[PDB]
């Protein structure tokens, strides 16, 4: 019985960027893993369909960093309230284990068809 | 301590002339018709060393 | 323990479902635990033959060939396709001493 993420994750907050340049103050959303280490967000989502890099804020003072993305995969991601399209880019350089925990949490515990 | 600096330089000139007398006697022995025929068919001129006695030698010892 | 000794797979009871096209096989304790058996049993001894057939004769290679980098990257894709970590055939392009040990 090898189970993926036998304990769930939490946290959703802050922003990221859409224009490598812009990321003015509020672009897209970051998802999960405060990450014991400190802060390591596993995955990213968006209400839009245009995001090249993302200056996602982080702890300390040098929190600014280019948390860029890669070719996405979109889902219907039906909100309980109603339908809403959301394109899921993954953090550049994620490994197959983390993309398993993320997918397991936001699909099996959320309303997706 | 200066006889010993002389001794060593005289010696340094006797080994520098013995390796030279070797690397020029193990060279006049390369049938340079069968050796320039595989360094030429090589892509860049590099070949494995284990195939030089195997394809360009004249004598076999079993 | 979910692949018998013929290659057939069979416990699908701890698998989740996502949108088609994005599935993530997690193979990291399957390959790593199996690794010491891949050289004891000499698994890849049928790759020296002319059609990967244990009956047809051996491959006669060029004697002046020494690179073998395009065939090292094709052996990784045939058997270890979903092993997610960069493989450097020539370890002079590695990134630290824990990458030299992985790629060698
Ligand atoms: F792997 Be068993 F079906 F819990
Ligand atoms: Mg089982
Ligand atoms: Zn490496």
């Amino acid at each position: 019985n090898n189970e993926l993420s036998p304990v769930a994750l939490r946290q959703m907050s802050c922003a990221a960027g859409t224009t490598q340049t812009a990321c003015t103050d509020d672009n897209a959303l970051a998802y999960y893993n405060t990450t014991k280490g400190g802060r390591f967000v596993l995955a990213l989502l968006s209400d839009l369909q245009d995001l090249k890099w993302a200056r996602f804020p982080k702890s300390d003072g040098t929190g600014t960093i280019y948390t860029e993305l890669e070719p996405p995969c979109r889902f219907v991601t039906d909100t309980p309230k109603g339908p809403k399209v959301k394109y899921l880019y993954f953090i550049k350089g994620l490994n197959n284990l983390n993309r398993g925990m993320v997918l397991g949490s936001l699909a099996a515990t959320v309303r997706l068809q | 301590q200066m006889y010993k600096q002389a001794r060593s330089e005289d010696k340094r000139a006797k080994v520098t002339s013995a390796m030279q007398t070797m690397l020029f006697t193990m060279l006049r022995k390369l049938d340079n018709d069968a050796l320039n025929n595989i360094i030429n068919n090589a892509r860049d001129g590099c070949v494995p060393l284990n195939i030089i006695p195997l394809t360009t030698a004249a004598k076999l010892m079993v | 323990d979910n692949q018998d000794l013929n290659g057939n797979w069979y416990d699908f009871g701890d698998f989740i479902q996502t949108t088609p096209g994005s599935g993530v096989p997690v193979v990291d304790s399957y390959y790593s635990l199996l690794m010491p058996i891949l050289t004891l049993t000499r698994a890849l001894t049928a790759e020296s033959h002319v059609d990967t057939d244990l009956t047809k004769p051996y491959i006669k290679w060029d004697l002046l060939k020494y690179d073998f980098t395009e065939e090292r990257l094709k052996l990784f894709d045939r058997y270890f396709k979903y092993w997610d970590q960069t493989y450097h055939p020539n370890c002079v392009n590695c990134l630290d001493d824990r990458c030299i040990l992985h790629c060698a």
